[PDB]
């Protein structure tokens, strides 16, 4: 995996690969591991699929509970859920999720949630194998409030690196978009990125 | 005279604690209604704040149970509250057991379910309320499904409960005898609730403000209660007509 | 009959008779009330002095849940003690596993169901106490009143005890009054004043004026109890109205 | 907290009744009647189906209950109690027989799990026997057609034709006048509605009266095809078209 | 609390019985008869089903008579649920112990096992007793044929012949006076038959309302047969002895 | 073990090899890998034959309850989820790898569950020992907007692709196509193409070849 | 009447009988008392006999160093009172390094009896408490009641005849709270004050209990040949 | 297993 | 232990079993018998792990003695077996299993015939005309294999045993200090002192 | 140390027409050692017939078990249980022990007395039911009864003529393996007559 979520002007967009990996051998060259928990609060992936997949459900099934007592949680809210499942389960898991939201007080929020199982509140993060060959790149070039159009290109771009340096990304580059109008799905496809 | 106190048979055949649940949803002295249209199922009660120091805003019979469900309850609130809690829990577990959002004749059902044990087992009560559970249906479309203190549950056209609900059954009866269908042959959920509230009126022979109302709407992938002021707007529909 | 013998039995009427008989104890108690303002809540109580050995400003009756929320009762004093227990472990476990703090009306409902649980079981006693209770979250101020039966509304103003009556009284009148509303410290005063006429409800021993506070701007969202100069103010203003 | 009732609330009176067991076999009495017949090559059960309110959908409401492919399953007296046994009958039937054999147990084995919870809500702690009596129709390879009856004691019998509920005396004595042992399928449906027209009050039509058959296999309700051996469901529930049919030549 | 409702059906009376045993022999009481006779070459069991409707299906019905194993049955009176309780825990027992000592269980081992369960419900539990008396017909090579009898009480006798359920002390009396050590099981059957006529509550005993079983060594060689009885063999039983 | 799935037009496609290993040993010639949850959910499984067996059987049961519990046809998502979550919690000792496919009230669908629990969604999917053969052929062929006829074309000659090149694979192809609409029909022994050519001899010894000592009627009856 | 048949049933009127009938025994129980002033805290108690052959109740417990009480009614209910106290403090200590505050004393103890007064099965303590301290805020008196209700005073009193020591504590609140740096003072104040709920039998050597905490003092108690000092 |  | 052999000839069991016990470098012992009466007509020889083997042997002689004051009557040879060989079947798959081999030699007084059953830790039961345990086997059985007739008398059997125990103290690396004999048949059972 | 080859043995089943074939052989080792030539590893419930290869112990155990089973089913079922119906008790069985199974191979074999067809299974040491038209092996000779049976087998052979196939694939294949052998049973099997012969062979 390669993932990212990157807060802007009007809000935040997440970012990922379609790669799933067993071995060298492409098992989904077409996978999504970007992820709705709630209707504008959504995670990027990495690490076992399994255990992203059994965390994800459950975060989802606390906030569906969550939200029919006390109303929309907040960003914050969701990825302390996440932490808590992370951290007291960290010898069985291996997961690397990147929790990003929308509200409209707080506006964009990113948490990252590392392999311990910590949970760190940042401008953007960077997470999956592949984000290692774009630490350099996405210092130098990440501004706070960006535009929609300036951000896109921010992932597209730093997406596009890390998949050709990392053997273990690839495919499409999908995005979601979240922000007051509603929820935006992108796809980018490899002819369009490689040659960037 | 032990058997009249916990759920065990009386030499008749009954089971008086079940009975005397059943007046115990009475005690709140408020009327449901509820009905249902092509797009949409419409839930009406009558919301009554006697006490001035009482905020009127957190007086409420009517609960969002998932975002499909919604949930109105005839009984008193304690009980009202610890079913809509119970509600909620089964709605959510469902759909993360089953991968897909609880139908609203299942939750009756379940609901249904756990009252028939209270009815069965001596240590628990069964809880005094009667409860409606509306939506709209991905599969069935409109729907309203009651559920009562004996555990008895089942499907309606439309439903009215509480004391004078004698008095509004018949009236509703007396309307599909009349259109010769099922439900109410209307475009927008907002001539619906006219409706419910226009023969809620008629049966009752009461008048209503904005403040004497409390109105639930279910439409595909969503269930929302309205404020004063959405029934206001209502109100204002019906009496230029 | 026999019907008022154990709890979680209806009557004919459809009615817990336990639960209206530790209503009884309540109505027994002292006078506690709660007072709804501009950015938050504020709660008083009556303590009767029962003795000159009683050590003034020492035997507190108001209790902090978290640090924002406030809980005042009236009856059977340990059974509200049991209540704030439960209540503190409740938000601990919500704060635990959702980070923010445990909102109002959250909070109002677990105290609800829990007591609402002790009306189920004939192996438990319904709660003997009345609990007026509030706070400052993110939507704003709450006040809330929760009785033996687990019944709960949220209330412009509240009030329990043996003068509630009069408490209530005092408080339409506020409520009339001040349609915009009323400001924290004018609610400090005024609840010391309505303690103060409650008690010729209860003027056999003369008592102990206590108060407390939520507010936005003058506590800072967090729960705080108001003593020395704000305490001798408000007592000084309830002397002058009474007189 | 906690279950305290952990003793028994139906014990033998002096005179050796079990006053629980008679004042629920009361309620059946009361109950609504429904019936069944046995016939050479099928089973048919009925009952009327009472509306609470003509603004209820009675179609929503399933007095008669499929808990195998093969076996069916119809009640007199509390409603309620009725439904959750037949979630439980239906569960019996996996967890003990087919998670084990992998086939569904036979009709007398099935009623035979269903009695055994019915006598424990007589014996153990803390609990009231079951309001209801049970009709259970099935078929099975080796046993064929077969008809019994259910009540709360947990005590069941095999019946060639019986009724339970209201009016259950006069049913079983119109029953005996024409039940001989050379009755076709169609021949025991007609039988069954002209016995149920004598305890309805109301409307008697396709709409308010439930009825339901153990027969042939059939292939179309099966929902899919390939395997040979399996040949689809012997339960089927009638139609309220269907039944109207059958009472124009009655 | 609960104590309120509590029958206590575990106590005894002022005068030393069990409240709730008693009652549940005067339940059995009104139980349809069922008889056991002993013979040197083999053992009856012979018992009168509950008023029979003419639409109950008689050949496919189980009430009274009950298979443990190949070597034992039961005949019982009461409850026919509470019978069926302990009847698949006794199947069970046997078993056990078969896959123990791969032998098959001695006729009073497996007797007082069950009768002790039926004591521990009069000792401890709060529960009511099972309202069921048997009377078990066995053979093993240590005692050849054993008849026996449990009770409520969880009680247990050996007999050369006995009657449980109605009218046993009529039935007790004409068994008392025609039964004889040397009686084969030929003679048992017509016995077993007769004392049903004579203390039976209908009109005339019939086919319908009868089950049937013998226990022989009537097999091929040092071998025992359970026989339980179909509908037709029993109508020819009673035409042979000329009771219809 | 080779099995695929492919969606098409009006519902879904899955196929399957027959042949059944262990070691380097033919166990079973003709196994059937194809396994019915419900009539119109049907299961592909391939890696530990028990466990695939079990686990289909499990939730089969699961779900045929839940259908009666809540007077619906049953969904494919929700044999998912139920599958998923026992896998899960079982952290992929039972070894189950499963390609779910069927309609229901929803539409038409096609999933691919792992060992450990996790989940796939696709339009052509393989998995098992000849998976990459098969995958190899649904990369070249597969196209949007496939008709039934070229689903079930393409299906089988995925499952050809591992049973030719495949050493874990062989023997027949079974399929079976899911419709909306339409009652699912299994295909049973679709295409036999490895049937054994005539033997050269006849091994049917002369009677009395085999040297006897002792002779008995074994007594079945009781 | 109908209504005392156990802890979990209220009256009409809204009491508790069973908890009423618990704090009966108290008033049954020998009369113990209890002042401070705000360097000391004094417990002074009357020791009861079966006869002239058997020994003296003894009815003062140490929980601490720095903490201990008094008792009147079912003495093996004050045991297991005061053994839970003593292990309240205890686990201050070990875990928190921490003398356990007097007034969460009173709190742990109120709560301990109240889930006795709701449940099923349970019957009420049967026993008063005069719990004395010393903490970081000063000498504490405590009076602890089965029905859960804990009152912090300067002085009082608990057991038979002991409105007679009340009444005299309250005359002197003044002149009592002011003794301080002064045990002798103070002791003999209280026990002046235990002799206003005597009859018919006075203050002898093996009848009369004192034990005393405070600022430079540990919980000690006095009894036999020490206390002939103060009679 | 898989992985991402 | 080590060493436990068994024969069954025409009219009653023989059982042979060490009298050493070593442990490390040492014989701790040499007049040890392992050997207990489950009842008069039936004998059980263990061999195994230290400690697991009287524990084990002693909790069977318990189990049996019960028995037979309950329902006043011996068990037969084959029905101990089996419970022995079940309880050991249990401990196979426990937490700590008994490591312990047994021969179970008796006389059936209803059939009238010796019967030897050897049942190893597993719980693996056979009845043979002789049996073994351990390496003694390996040169018993080959020696037993020649020499032994089904219709021997007891004096045959015990010679056919010397010659047995003979072989073993020849080829044997371990010095086993001789072996205890006891006979068993419908008088029950009795040792043989000067062997 | 391997369960499934410590004490030897082997089982083989065939259809016919109209009939089924089991065999097994004697052995029973341990390891190297033979110690019983008398250990039939093929055992009956009414009509229905089951082998069971591998760990000498959980063959006496299972048996034991599946009796039990059996004589409960027949007294609730009032009938013989049918080998269809057997496989799947016996897979039930073993997958109850998942993850600490019996150590077996076992092979069912019967004929249905309804509808009168032959029929056979086999099963791995955790329930997976192997069903076959032909036949089915078992044992540490597993691989040598394989390559018997896939050369010797043709189908519908009458009972004579099964006799002689079945019982020369299992001699030929036991005198390849070290572990299998010291004598062998063979039950011919039809629709209500049952014949046990014992084959001679070479005893080492
Ligand atoms: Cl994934
Ligand atoms: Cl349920
Ligand atoms: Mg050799």
């Amino acid at each position: 995996t390669s993932i990212m979520a990157v807060t802007f002007k009007d809000g935040v967009i997440l970012g990922a690969d379609s790669r799933t990996t067993t071995g060298a051998y492409i098992a989904n060259r077409v996978t999504d591991k970007l992820t709705r928990v709630h209707d504008k609060i959504w995670c990027c992936r990495s690490g076992s699929a399994a255990d992203t997949q059994a965390i994800a459900d459950i975060v989802q099934y606390h906030l569906e509970l969550y939200t029919s007592q006390y109303g929309t949680p907040s960003t914050e809210t969701a990825a302390s859920v996440f932490k808590e499942l992370c951290y007291e389960n960290k010898d069985n898991l291996t997961a690397g999720i990147i929790v990003a939201g929308y509200d409209d007080k707080n506006k964009g929020e990113v948490y990252t949630i590392p392999l311990g199982g910590s949970v760190h509140k940042l401008p953007y993060a960077i997470a999956g194998s592949g984000s290692t060959f774009i630490y350099g790149y996405c210092d130098k070039n990440f501004r706070e409030n960006m535009s929609k159009e300036e951000t896109v290109d921010f992932i597209k771009h730093s997406l596009s690196q890390a998949i050709k340096w990392d053997g273990s990304s690839g495919g499409v580059i999908r995005m979601v978009v979240l922000t007051a109008a509603g929820v935006e799905r992108l796809i980018f496809y490899p002819d369009e990125y490689e040659q960037l | 005279g032990y058997d009249r106190h916990i759920t065990i048979f009386s030499p008749e055949g009954r089971l008086y604690q079940v009975e005397y649940a059943f007046k115990a949803t009475n005690q709140t002295n408020i009327n449901s209604l509820a009905v249902r249209g092509k797009d949409c199922t419409v839930v009406i009660s009558q919301k009554k704040v006697p006490d001035k120091l009482l905020d009127p805003t957190t007086v409420s019979y009517i609960f969002c149970i998932s975002r499909t469900i919604g949930m109105v309850v005839n009984g008193p609130i304690p009980d009202a509250r610890n079913a809509a809690l119970r509600a909620k829990a089964e709605a959510a577990e469902f759909r993360y057991k089953y991968g897909y959002d609880m139908p609203c004749d299942v939750l009756a059902k379940r609901m249904a379910n756990l009252s028939q044990i209270y009815t069965q087992r001596a240590y628990m009560r069964p809880l005094g309320v009667i409860l409606t559970f509306v939506s709209v249906d991905e599969e069935l479309g409109p729907s309203i499904y009651k559920t009562d203190p004996a555990g008895y549950y089942v499907g309606y056209k439309a439903t009215a409960t509480g004391p004078k609900q004698q008095e509004i059954t018949t009236n509703l009866e007396n309307h599909f005898k009349k259109s010769k269908i099922d439900h109410i042959n209307e475009e927008s959920w907002e001539k619906v609730v006219e409706f419910a509230i226009t023969h809620m009126i008629d049966a009752l022979g009461t008048e209503f403000s904005k403040n004497d109302l409390e109105v639930g709407v279910a439409t595909k992938d969503k269930f929302f209660t309205l404020s004063a002021e959405n029934i206001e707007e209502r109100l204002v529909a019906i009496a230029e007509q | 009959t026999g019907y008022d013998l154990s709890n979680s039995v209806f009557s004919p009427d459809g009615r817990n008779f336990q639960v209206e008989y530790a209503v009884k104890a309540v109505e027994n108690g002292t006078t506690s009330i709660g007072i709804k303002c501009n950015d938050g809540v504020v709660f008083a109580v009556e303590k009767l002095i029962t003795s000159k050995l009683l050590v003034p400003q020492k035997n507190v009756k108001i209790q902090v849940v978290d640090r924002h929320i406030g809980c005042v009762y009236s009856g059977l004093i340990p059974d509200g003690r049991h209540l704030v227990n439960r209540g503190r472990e409740e938000a601990a476990s919500f704060k635990k596993l959702y980070k923010t703090p445990i909102p109002i009306p959250a909070f109002a409902d677990r105290l609800g169901q829990y007591v609402q649980a002790h009306t189920l079981y004939n192996s438990v006693r319904p709660f003997g106490v009345s609990t007026i209770f509030g706070g400052v979250d993110k939507n704003g101020a709450h006040l809330y009143m929760l009785e033996p039966s687990g019944s709960y509304w949220g209330y412009k103003g509240a009030a329990t005890g043996k003068g509630r009556q009069s408490a209530k009284a005092e408080l339409e009148k506020l409520v009339d009054h001040h349609p915009e509303g009323l400001s924290a410290r004018e609610a400090v005063k005024q609840a010391a004043k309505i303690i103060y006429l409650a008690h010729e409800d209860n003027k056999e021993k003369d008592f102990e004026l206590e108060i407390s506070w939520c507010s936005l701007s003058e506590t800072n969202g967090l729960h705080k109890f108001v003593k020395g100069d704000l305490l001798q103010e408000a007592i000084d203003f309830a002397q002058k109205e009474i007189n | 907290m906690t279950d305290r009732y952990s003793f028994s609330l139906t014990t033998f009176s002096p005179s050796g009744k079990l006053g629980q067991i008679d004042y629920a076999l009361t309620a059946v009495k009361q109950g609504v009647t429904s019936l069944g017949i046995k016939a050479t090559n099928g089973v048919v059960i009925a009952t009327e189906k009472k509306s609470s309110s003509p603004l209820a959908m009675s179609e929503t409401l399933s007095k008669v209950s499929l808990l195998t492919p093969d076996i069916g399953a119809v009640y007199s007296g509390m409603g309620p109690d009725y439904r959750v046994l037949v979630d439980k009958s239906r569960k019996v039937a996996h967890t003990s027989y087919k998670r084990i054999y992998g086939e569904y147990p036979p009709t007398k084995l099935l009623v035979s799990e269903v009695a055994k919870i019915m006598q424990e809500a007589t014996q153990s702690g803390g609990v009231r026997p079951f309001g209801v009596s049970l009709l259970i129709a099935g078929h099975d390879e080796f046993n064929g057609f077969s008809l019994y009856q259910v009540d709360p004691s947990g005590s069941y019998f095999p019946w060639k034709a019986t009724a339970i509920g209201k009016g259950s005396v006069a049913a079983k004595t119109f029953l005996e006048k024409r039940w001989n042992d050379e009755l076709e399928l169609e021949d025991a449906i007609h039988i069954a509605l002209l016995t149920l027209k004598e305890s309805v009050e109301g409307e008697f039509n396709g709409d308010t009266i439930e009825l339901a058959i153990i027969g042939d296999e059939n292939p179309d309700l099966l929902g899919y095809t390939g395997i040979p051996t399996d040949k689809g469901p012997r339960f089927r529930k009638l139609t309220s078209q269907e039944i109207n049919d059958r009472l124009e030549a009655l | 609390g609960s104590r309120r409702y509590d029958s206590r059906t575990t106590i005894f009376s002022p005068e030393g019985r069990l409240y709730q045993v008693e009652y549940a022999l005067e339940s059995i009481s009104h139980a349809g008869t069922a008889i056991g006779i002993m013979a040197s070459d083999g053992i009856v069991l012979a018992a009168e089903r509950k008023v029979t409707s003419t639409l109950l299906e008689q050949d496919t019905s189980t009430e009274k008579l009950y298979k443990l194993n190949d070597k034992i049955a039961v005949a019982v009176a009461g409850l026919t649920a509470d019978a069926e309780i302990l009847i698949n825990t006794a199947r069970i027992h046997a078993q056990n112990y078969l896959k123990t000592y791969n032998e098959d269980i001695p006729v009073e081992i497996l007797v007082r096992r069950l009768s002790d369960i039926k004591q521990g419900y009069t000792q401890h539990g709060g529960l009511r007793p099972f309202g069921v008396s048997f009377i078990y017909a066995g053979y093993d090579d240590r005692y050849g044929y054993q008849l026996y009898t449990s009770n409520p009480s969880g009680n247990y006798t050996g007999w050369k012949a006995i009657s449980v359920g109605a009218n046993t002390s009529a039935a007790q009396t004409l068994l008392q006076m025609d039964y004889k050590d040397d009686m084969k099981v030929d003679d048992a059957i017509e016995l077993a038959l007769k004392t049903l006529s004579k203390t039976t509550d209908s009109s005339a005993l019939t086919y319908d309302r009868l089950e049937f079983a013998t226990i022989r060594k009537g097999a091929n060689d040092g071998e025992v047969y359970q026989k339980i009885f179909k509908p037709q063999e029993i109508k020819d039983i009673l035409v042979k002895t000329g009771i219809t | 073990t080779t099995i695929v799935g492919v969606k098409f037009n009006n519902g879904v496609v899955i196929a399957a090899d027959t042949r059944s290993t262990q070691g380097p040993i033919v166990a079973d010639k003709n196994c059937a890998k194809l396994h019915r949850i419900s009539p119109k959910i049907w299961c592909a499984g391939a890696g530990t034959a028990a466990d695939t067996e079990a686990v289909t059987q499990l939730i089969g049961s699961n779900i045929e309850l839940h259908s009666l519990y809540t007077s619906r046809e049953p969904r494919v998502v929700s044999a998912l989820q139920m599958l998923k979550q026992h896998l899960f919690k079982y952290q992929g000792h039972i070894g189950a790898y499963l390609i779910v496919a069927g309609v229901d009230p929803t539409g038409s669908h096609l999933f691919s569950i792992h060992a450990h629990g996790s989940t796939d969604v696709g339009y052509y999917l393989s998995l098992g020992s000849g998976s990459l053969a098969a995958m190899a052929v649904l990369e070249s062929h597969w196209k949007q907007d496939l008709t039934k006829e070229e689903a079930i074309k393409l299906a089988s000659d995925a499952i050809q692709a591992g049973i030719w090149n495949d050493l874990g694979s062989g023997s027949n192809v079974d399929v079976c196509v899911m419709e909306i609409g339409k009652d699912a029909e299994y295909l049973r022994n679709y295409l036999t193409p490895n049937v054994r050519e005539e033997k050269q001899k006849s091994y049917k010894f002369p009677r009395g070849t085999t040297a006897v000592l002792k002779e008995s009627i074994v007594n079945i009856c009781d | 009447n109908n209504y005392d048949g156990d802890t979990v049933t209220f009256s009409p009127t809204g009491r508790l009988f069973q908890v009423e009938y618990a704090l009966e025994a108290i008033k049954q129980g020998s009369v113990t008392v209890g002042l401070r002033s705000n360097t000391h805290a004094v417990l002074v108690a009357l020791k009861r006999n079966a006869d002239e052959l058997s020994s003296y109740q003894k009815k003062i417990i140490k929980c601490d160093e720095h903490m201990g009480l008094s008792l009147a009614g079912l003495a093996p209910d004050a045991r297991v009172l005061s053994n839970y106290l003593r292990q309240q403090c205890n686990y201050s200590s070990l875990v928190f390094n921490r003398k356990l505050a007097v007034e969460r004393a009173g709190h742990l103890l109120c709560d301990k009896a109240q889930k006795n007064t709701q449940s099923y099965g349970g019957r009420p303590y049967g026993v008063g408490l005069l719990i004395i301290g010393y903490d970081k805020s000063g000498a504490h008196l405590l009076e602890f009641q089965p029905s859960g209700n804990v009152t912090e005073l300067y002085g009082t009193a608990i057991g038979a005849r002991s409105q007679g020591a009340k009444t005299y504590l309250e005359r002197t609140l003044d002149t009592f709270i002011k003794i301080d740096g002064n045990p002798d003072e103070l002791i003999k104040a209280g026990v002046e004050a235990i002799s206003q709920s005597l009859r018919d039998e006075s203050l002898t050597v093996d009848n009369l209990s004192i034990a005393i905490v405070g600022k430079d003092t540990p919980f000690t108690i006095y009894d036999g040949e020490a206390v002939a000092k103060y009679i | 297993a898989p992985l991402x | 232990m080590d060493i436990i052999l068994g024969i069954r000839v025409q009219d009653s069991v023989i059982l042979a079993s060490s009298k050493a016990v070593t442990r490390g470098i040492s014989v701790l012992k040499d007049s040890d018998d392992k050997t207990r009466q489950l009842s008069p007509h039936t004998l059980m020889s263990f061999a195994g792990e230290a400690g697991d083997t009287v524990q084990f042997a002693e909790y069977i002689q318990a189990n049996i003695q019960l028995y037979s004051i309950r329902e006043d009557y011996e068990l037969s040879p084959q029905a101990v077996s089996s419970f022995v060989r079940q309880e050991l079947a249990k401990s196979i798959r426990s937490r700590r299993p008994y490591q312990v081999n047994v021969l179970i030699g008796g006389y059936d007084k209803k059939k009238n015939k010796p019967e030897l059953y050897q049942i190893d830790y597993l719980g693996t039961k056979v009845e043979l005309p002789y049996g073994a345990h351990g390496y003694s086997g390996f040169y018993t059985f080959s020696l037993l294999d020649h020499h032994y007739r089904p219709d021997m008398t007891t004096e045959e059997g015990l010679d056919l045993l010397k010659l047995c125990v003979q072989e073993l103290e020849k080829r044997m690396p371990m010095d086993f200090k001789g072996v205890i004999v006891k006979i068993v048949d419908k008088d029950g059972i009795r040792q043989v002192d000067d062997f | 140390s391997d369960p499934s080859s410590i004490n030897g043995g082997i089982v083989v089943a065939m259809t016919g027409k109209d009939c089924v074939a089991i065999a097994c052989d004697l052995r029973l080792g341990s390891q190297s050692l033979g110690v019983s030539n008398k250990f039939e590893k093929i055992f009956h419930y009414g009509h229905v017939f089951l082998g069971i290869t591998g760990l000498a112990t959980d063959v006496t155990t299972l048996n034991e078990m599946f009796r039990y089973k059996t004589n409960l089913y027949k007294l609730k079922e009032e009938r013989a249980i049918e080998p269809e119906t057997f496989t799947q008790l016996v897979s039930s069985s073993l997958y109850e022990r998942r993850f600490g199974p019996y150590f077996v191979g076992p092979v069912v074999a019967g004929i249905n007395s309804k509808s009168g067809k032959p029929f056979i299974a086999g099963f791995d040491l955790i329930g997976c039911i192997d069903e076959a038209k032909d036949f089915i092996v078992s044992g540490t000779a597993s691989d040598q009864l394989f390559g018997m049976c896939e050369s010797l087998y043709e189908p519908n052979l009458e009972p004579e003529d099964l006799f002689e196939t079945i019982s020369q694939a299992l001699l030929n294949a036991a005198d390849r393996d070290a572990l299998s052998g010291w004598g062998a049973v063979v039950y011919i099997i039809k629709k209500d007559e049952v014949v046990k012969r014992y084959l001679k062979m070479r005893q080492d």
